[PDB]
């Protein structure tokens, strides 16, 4: 299986997974690709927001699947 | 040319080329209802050469839906003539014409071309000529709680800037025989396959420094391969590399091709089945309208919405779509087909207006082709929406009524809304609640807050304060401008100038957070964003969030008992450099600015503030002996700025400009250079001044240079400002007294039982006594932008540069020094008004009162890519407490003004744990640490007395309750987290 | 922030540091006055030195304020008690305890970076003239970190 990332900026990570890893795991691969410490990542898939503690089978995340990682922004 | 006082913002993130070339595009508008004039809106305030409109369709009342150009005293009137006056006062440098018949040949006149309201054979008709013709076209369609956009720029689009990010750029440590880049230690370069870079200052292979772009494959995180370099070198060590943006061409379809075979752009992928189904369904309207004289299905009529479904059958057999069509979906457009809200339009709006400016500038990534979108699930369910309560009362909210009802409309009239801050967000949020009707009932109300004045650089972005209002008050201006466009709003709206904090719970209290209904923020910072959050969570109201940067938008939604916070997730924080990095060997024109704003703050804020408060407080010296690090430094800036270089003129001034410039910018850097020479080694052997640290050189005064001088000139006005003299801008005076200078001699020192403490106290008291001087102040210099004009900006440009000189960094202009220095957010009329529709969307949910998580959204989006994204947000975590449920953010105790001890029992007795530590406020209450004689002096004394004596400070009348935080632990030792306690007083 | 304090305080309570003690000063949770002592095998051998900790509003999202309240003869330590330390300024994260702070310190005060210094008259004495530094070092030791 092999997932890919997309970021709200337009980059793309591809990821090497496999159906039963937890979202931390997932989480600590984007942060070796990418310096993102897994507690200010906000994975989305499907319009579901990926939370910590669970499987990507329970998400139903099958192969060349596409997250998006978005983040916060403070203007107004 | 630009003007750089209004286009402030929008040129840090457009720039100057794509701004000049936005500048000579000519847009024409076709249409002037709420989606038109929204679009014509934007592009106005973007700055295109001109606008022209047509719309010679007489004015309706339901027009006045959406349209806030429109008055009731203009029904019967061409909607394009009406609105015309009102938006030639957007912008002065952007005309604004209407034109009272269109034709084909025409069009050669427009860069730009967008439809709206108009049927799709017209639209056929329009793009077969612009297309053969080179002429982007944009056709928009705002129906209900639908929406659609399609875009056919030419067959040969050049798209210069695709994503819109700055170039990358990064610093080597050593490239192979092979092409093998390697950045320097844990830094990543950040680039991806299949881009390109250039090399510089690379050592032992300078045929990489010519300038030639190389194909990139990254092999790593760290290290990434350019291709083979055998014959340019063997290895090459040091330098920097920079990315290159390389044009594309992008071609598009026209209308009458994309109908057949569509390239769909999906704002969700939650649903990606139905953006098929709208395109059945957009055409099927037109089909409808064409057979029954441009009219469209009623609100809710059934009889309407079977033909409409037999018109959608009939035309996906005609295209040989092999898509199953939902009739449900399909009727649901069939029955919104006559809607027009104010948030749809917004939306919609922005985003066909960051279109125009793509097809003007040719710059980000467009919609290609077609992109619809859906909000349905803002559809209210606790209230009547039939035939009966969805026709036309002959109001002004007949396009509202036409998707909600009349029933809806009653219970939007009747909101108690607040809003936090009244900037751009603001400014839209306040339209769209004029718009929609809301607090216009008779126990509605709606208040505004910001401390701010209207500024100049404000008008571009924000439409409701014109140069006029300059001044005034933000809410003022703001409340009266929706009162103009909704008459009914007289009376409805309370402003206030008080910033949202701490110090103002006076006035935003129990009584008055116990009325609303929801607040609204629209600030642009994070500190109050929290306060507002904690409170609305504290109170259990529901919050709405939103925010922006340049092309990139947010909103979220806190709903109590159902969502986590705002303050429940974690966002990247501020860069903050080492000190010794900042302070000995910067790199970046970053770490110069930062040192320069430094240095500002500790020679002209820092010293006037210590003197200042010196003549006040009578026993200062006491706690500074014993409590700061480093009094002798506090002592010499009393003494140097009160008595030992007190100025009188202004040739004094200028004096002291030229001893602080050798100060900083001469001898720091020769002491270094003596320290640490330029041909030292580490302790490993390794050059010392070698990558990340370059060798600096120290700069010898020029008064002809033009970076010399301007430091000079600022540094001497900010001087005199200080002294309150009258400062000079006339060369003559400055040549004249900057040649009688002759600078001390300067020499580098290498260095080589109470006396210091007696010496500290014989210059302490050589100082005069506090009653020497009385009444006797100096004015700190403050930091703006031309407010007070001290040549901020301009003395901080100044001090980077001529450090940046010193360590031979590529020195920034005024324009990107005010960027970094005043940390402006990029901002973008087209982001504001995308966040404030999505805000609005997602207000009719709140006001309904939906229960369920899956039936919210927070939305993401970025407009230079076109990407949206949507998703629920997070349910709040539950806990188990004395084997009960709780949950972890909106529960709270309850408990009366009792004594600690009763406290501590009732814990003890009803929750079965043993209390450890009670804190309130920032100070520790109780804790089982604490000596026995001190919690038997505090165990008989109530909740508010032992606050009152811990915090030697009386609490406020206006105090109706106490927030504690409480730790306590099982019976067994297990630590147990508990929610915070509220005790009524 | 007050809970992640006292837990923090708690933590150091039940386990000893042994070389390090800190506490709050007074009644007040934003502000701890904690204490070092230097190594045996160290110029700063029997030395005591004072920190001032300022808990910032946001902690422990923000990396507490520390600075040397004694006066030291250290390379990366200047006149104003500032430390360079990496996980101080833009290596903080929400995951590190005041423990390893002291750690941390304890170890800078064990073997000093003269490579990137944060005082350049120091760190040259020291690159130049061990002898000199050792000394000097000594010397402030006992003069200011004593009693
Ligand atoms: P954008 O920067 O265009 O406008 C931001 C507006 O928010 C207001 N604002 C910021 N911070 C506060 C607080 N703490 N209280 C009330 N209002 C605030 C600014 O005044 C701008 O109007």
């Amino acid at each position: 299986m092999q997932i890919f990332v997309k970021t709200l900026t337009g980059k793309t990570i591809t990821l090497e997974v496999e159906s039963s890893d937890t979202i931390d795991n997932v989480k600590s691969k984007i942060q070796d690709k990418e310096g993102i410490p897994p507690d200010q990542q906000r994975l989305i898939f499907a319009g579901k927001q990926l939370e910590d503690g669970r499987t990507l089978s329970d998400y139903n995340i099958q192969k060349e699947s596409t997250l998006h990682l978005v983040l916060r922004l403070r203007g107004g | 040319t630009i003007d750089e006082g209004l286009y402030s913002r929008q040129l840090y993130v457009l720039g100057h080329e794509a701004m000049k070339q936005m500048s000579q595009s000519n847009v024409l508008i076709i249409g002037c209802k709420g989606l038109g004039v929204e679009i014509a809106k934007n592009v106005c305030l973007a700055g295109v050469k001109s606008v022209t409109l047509y719309d010679p369709q007489p004015t309706r009342i339901e027009d006045l839906s959406s349209q806030y150009f429109l008055t009731e005293d203009d029904i019967g009137v061409p909607r394009a003539k009406v609105t015309v006056s009102k938006l030639a006062e957007l912008n002065q440098y952007v005309p604004v014409s209407v034109v009272d018949e269109l034709s084909t040949e025409y069009l050669k006149n427009f860069k730009c071309v967008v439809v709206t309201e108009t049927s799709l054979t017209k639209q056929l008709e329009i793009n077969d000529f612009t297309h053969k013709n080179h002429i982007a076209y944009i056709a928009a369609d705002s129906r209900g709680l639908f929406g659609s956009i399609f875009c056919d720029f030419g067959e040969n689009f050049i798209c210069t800037d695709t994503d819109g990010n700055e170039p990358l750029t990064g610093m080597i440590a050593s490239i192979t025989d092979d092409g093998v880049v390697t950045m320097l230690e844990e830094t990543r370069h950040g680039l991806e396959n299949g881009d390109f870079v250039k090399f510089t200052e690379v050592k032992g292979m300078p045929g990489l420094n010519d300038g030639t772009p190389r194909k990139v494959e990254v092999k790593g995180p760290y290290t990434f391969s350019i291709g083979s370099v055998k014959d340019l070198g063997s290895a090459g060590y040091n330098g920097v590399f920079t990315q290159v943006k390389v044009p594309t061409k992008i071609s598009f379809k026209s209308l009458r091709e994309s109908l057949k075979d569509p390239e769909y752009v999906y704002p969700d992928f939650g649903k990606m089945m139905r953006p098929p189904q709208y395109h059945i369904a957009f055409q099927a309207l037109s089909a409808f309208a064409d057979a029954h004289e441009g009219s469209l299905p009623r609100p809710r009529n059934d009889i309407d919405a079977a033909e409409f479904f037999e018109f959608c059958k009939k035309i996906a057999s005609t295209l040989q779509f092999d898509v199953e069509l939902d009739e449900k979906l399909i009727k649901e457009i069939s029955y919104q087909a006559r809607g027009d809200l104010v948030a749809m339009s917004a939306f919609l709006g922005g985003a066909v207006a960051q279109e125009v400016l793509k097809a003007t500038t040719s710059k980000f990534y467009p919609l290609k082709q077609y992109f619809y979108f859906d909000s349905l699930e803002s559809l209210p369910s606790s209230v009547t929406i039939s035939e009966e309560t969805c026709k036309p009362r002959g109001c002004r909210y007949d396009g509202q009524i036409a998707v909600f009802g009349s029933e809806f409309q009653e219970k939007i009239a009747s909101l108690s809304t607040f809003l936090v801050g009244a900037g751009a967000i603001g400014c839209e949020m306040l339209k769209n609640w004029a718009m929609m009707g809301v607090a216009t009932g008779e126990s509605g109300h709606i208040s505004v807050t910001d401390m701010d004045s209207i500024e100049k650089s404000n008008l571009n972005r924000q439409f409701l304060f014109r140069p006029r209002d300059v001044g005034k008050l933000k809410s003022e201006c703001a409340s009266t401008a929706v009162s103009i466009m909704n008459p009914s709003l007289t009376g409805k709206i309370t402003s206030y100038q008080e910033r949202v904090g701490p110090e103002s719970e006076g006035i935003f209290g129990d009584e008055f957070f116990e009325k609303l209904s929801l607040v609204t923020n629209a600030l642009d910072n994070v500190e109050a964003r929290m306060y507002v959050d904690r409170r609305c969570v504290f109170f259990e109201k529901p919050l709405l969030e939103s925010g922006t940067l340049g092309t990139k938008g947010n909103t979220q939604v806190v709903v109590p008992h159902l969502t986590e916070s705002y303050g429940s997730s974690q966002d990247p924080p501020e860069k903050s450099f080492p000190i010794c990095t900042l302070k000995n060997f910067p790199n970046r024109i970053e770490h110069t600015i930062a040192w320069a704003r430094d240095l500002f703050e500790g020679l002209f804020k820092q010293p006037i503030d210590n003197v200042n408060m010196y003549l006040s407080s009578p026993n200062f010296l006491e706690t500074s002996l014993k409590t700061s690090s480093n009094p002798r430094e506090v002592l010499e800036n009393i003494r140097d700025y009160l008595v030992t270089e007190k100025p009188l003129s202004f040739e004094e001034c200028i004096m002291w400009a030229r001893l602080q410039f050798d100060k900083f910018f001469n001898n720091n850097i020769q002491q270094l250079l003596f320290n640490f020479p330029k041909d030292s080694v580490t302790s490993t052997g390794q050059p010392f001044w070698s990558g990340p640290k370059r060798a600096p050189t120290p700069l010898s005064f020029d008064i002809h240079n033009r970076e010399h001088f301007d430091f000079i000139v600022a540094a001497a006005s900010l001087y005199a400002f200080n002294y309150g003299l009258k400062s000079e801008t006339d060369p003559a005076i400055y040549e004249r007294v900057l040649a009688g200078y002759n600078p001390p001699p300067f020499a580098p020192k290498s260095g080589i039982a109470n006396k210091d403490k007696q010496e500290l106290k014989s210059i302490a008291d050589s100082l005069p006594p506090p009653s020497s001087l009385v009444g006797f102040r100096l004015t700190p210099a403050e930091f703006e932008k031309d407010d007070d004009s001290n040549h901020h900006i301009d003395f901080i440009t100044a001090a980077s540069n001529l450090r940046a000189m010193n360590y031979d960094i590529t020195p920034a202009d005024r324009f990107k020094t005010k960027f970094v220095a005043g940390k402006i957010v990029p901002a973008m009329c087209t982001s504001t008004a995308v966040v404030s529709g999505l805000v609005c969307l997602e207000l009719v949910k709140l006001v309904d009162g939906k229960k369920k998580i899956e039936e919210y959204k927070n939305g993401f989006f970025n407009l230079a890519i076109g990407l949206f994204t949507f998703s629920d947000p997070i349910a709040s975590p539950k806990m188990k407490v004395n084997g009960k449920e709780i949950d972890k953010i909106w529960d709270r105790y309850n408990l009366p003004d009792c004594t600690l001890q009763e406290l501590i029992d009732y814990f003890q007795k009803e929750e079965g744990l043993e209390v450890t530590m009670l804190s309130s406020g920032v100070s520790l209450l109780y804790a089982n640490f604490q000596p026995p004689k001190k919690l038997a002096e505090r165990l008989p004394l109530k909740i508010s007395e032992l606050v009152e004596q811990i915090t030697k400070k009386k609490l406020e009348p206006f105090r109706k309750h106490l927030v504690l935080e409480i730790c306590c632990d099982d019976a067994n030792g297990e630590d147990v987290e508990v929610p915070f306690i509220c005790i009524k007083l | 922030a007050l809970k992640r304090i006292n837990r923090e305080l708690a933590d150091l309570g039940k386990d000893p540091p042994s070389s390090s003690s800190a506490g709050p000063v007074g009644d007040d949770l934003f502000h701890w006055q904690a204490t070092i002592m230097g190594p045996a095998d160290s110029p700063y051998a029997g030395g005591v030195f004072f920190l001032s900790i300022h808990f910032p509003t946001d902690y422990p999202f923000k990396p507490p304020k520390v600075n040397f309240t004694t006066r030291i003869y250290h390379p990366n330590i200047n006149s104003n008690g500032s430390i360079c330390l990496d996980i101080l300024r833009d290596q903080w994260s929400p995951a590190l305890t005041i423990s390893k702070v002291l750690l941390s310190i304890s170890s800078l005060l064990t073997d000093p970076n003269p490579d990137d210094p944060l005082v350049p008259e120091i760190a040259h004495v020291y690159k130049t003239d061990r002898s000199r530094y050792e000394l000097s070092a000594r010397e402030w030791t006992r003069k200011y970190a004593i009693g």
